[PDB]
């Protein structure tokens, strides 16, 4: 019956990549930071007319694991690139995952998003063209978002289900 | 002489054994005597009732958590937070003790007791202690974690206090 899609949220420790997860599944907010060992989800939606279903994976942040994603970047079929707008320095670290995104899987065309998360906060340090800049050089979406206020968080996710769609045609 | 403290574990309230530490005073006096008071309980909050939220088989048992009790809380008798004493001590192997943390200079009450080397961590957690007595009741907690951690039943601290 329905499609599934294999979603993988990827980013710097902090970003909200969790955050961003749980408002799309259980729809709340909490300011505490539980970081993520490694979590999976399962949701149904619609997307463009068509009911699919999204199995997410939530990955770590933590920087010292950065030598064990191969796996979970060869069973994934589309990545949330998941930076917060007030952290420049995790989105110089998105690069990196691309990098490694493309590398693992041995292609210049995997399904991805450019998520700029945390837009509520009043700190921002990356500007919104400097994102659509790199985004547009990657030749992908980006979408900023807040887990806070909701905003963008359905965006984030259903687009990266079209970006996979594309690529399967 | 290094005191020593003792754990009451639970499973589902149900009584498993007794574990003790022996606490480096002797290397890292601020960060033993933060575990020896938060195990008494004397300044009136400490790890009694606390849960061990976190267990991965072949690594590693955390805790500590009485302020939230849902793995993101805790707190020292010094502040919410207070620095990494040293890094002296390694974690070498089975029953090291050793302070949780969200980064440098970040330790509140959480820790975690290593089922196997965690030699990685050295450097990043401070290693104030080691199990002496019971480590069949840590490793007997073991099968109630998981690959990411989530605990199948509630482990709990039901008592504690020093010997
Ligand atoms: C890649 C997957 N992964 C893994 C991992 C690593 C390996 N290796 C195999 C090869 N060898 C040579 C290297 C390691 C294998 N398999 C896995 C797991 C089983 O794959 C699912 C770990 C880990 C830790 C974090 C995130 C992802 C992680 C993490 C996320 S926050 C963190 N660490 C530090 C953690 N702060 C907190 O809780 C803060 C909230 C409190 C105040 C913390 O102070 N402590 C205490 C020390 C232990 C640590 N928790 C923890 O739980 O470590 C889990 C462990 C399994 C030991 C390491
Ligand atoms: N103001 C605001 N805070 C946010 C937002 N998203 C997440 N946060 C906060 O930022 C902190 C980190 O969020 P978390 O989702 O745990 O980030 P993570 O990327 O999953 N961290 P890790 O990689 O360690 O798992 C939390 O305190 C959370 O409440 C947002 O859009 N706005
Ligand atoms: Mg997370």
């Amino acid at each position: 019956s329905m499609t599934e899609y294999k979603l993988v949220v990827v980013g710097a420790r902090g970003v909200g990549k969790s955050a961003l997860t749980i408002q799309l599944i259980q729809n709340h907010f909490v300011d505490e930071y539980d970081p993520t060992i490694e979590d999976s989800y399962r949701k149904q939606v619609v997307i463009d007319g068509e009911t699919c279903l999204l199995d997410i994976l939530d990955t770590a942040g933590q920087e010292e694991y950065s030598a064990m994603r191969d796996q979970y970047m060869r069973t994934g079929e589309g990545f949330l690139c998941v930076f917060a707008i007030n952290n420049t320095k995790s989105f110089e670290d998105i690069h990196h995952y691309r990098e490694q995104i493309k590398r693992v899987k041995d292609s210049e065309d995997v399904p991805m998003v450019l998520v700029g998360n945390k837009c509520d906060l009043p700190s921002r340090t990356v500007d919104t063209k400097q994102a659509q800049d790199l985004a547009r050089s990657y030749g992908i979406p980006f979408i900023e978002t807040s887990a806070k206020t909701r905003q963008g968080v359905d965006d984030a996710f259903y687009t990266l289900v079209r970006e996979i769609r594309k690529h399967k045609e | 002489v290094n005191p020593t403290v003792f754990f009451d574990i639970a499973v589902d309230g149900e009584p498993l054994g007794r574990v003790s530490f022996e606490l480096f005073a002797d290397k890292v006096p601020k960060t033993a005597e933060n575990f020896r008071a938060l195990s008494t309980g004397e300044k009136g909050f400490g790890y009694k009732g606390s849960c061990f939220h976190r267990i991965i088989p072949g690594f590693m048992c955390q805790g500590g958590d009485f302020t939230r009790h849902n793995g993101t809380g805790g707190k020292s008798i010094y502040g919410e937070k207070f620095e990494d004493e040293n890094f002296i001590l390694k974690h070498t192997g089975p029953g090291i003790l050793s302070m949780a943390n969200a980064g440098p200079n970040t330790n509140g009450s959480q820790f975690f007791i290593c089922t196997a080397k965690t030699e990685w961590l050295d450097g990043k957690h401070v290693v104030f202690g080691k199990v002496k007595e019971g480590m069949n009741i840590v490793e007997a907690m073991e099968r109630f974690g998981s690959r990411n951690g989530k605990t199948s039943k509630k482990i709990t601290i039901a008592d504690c206090g020093q010997l």
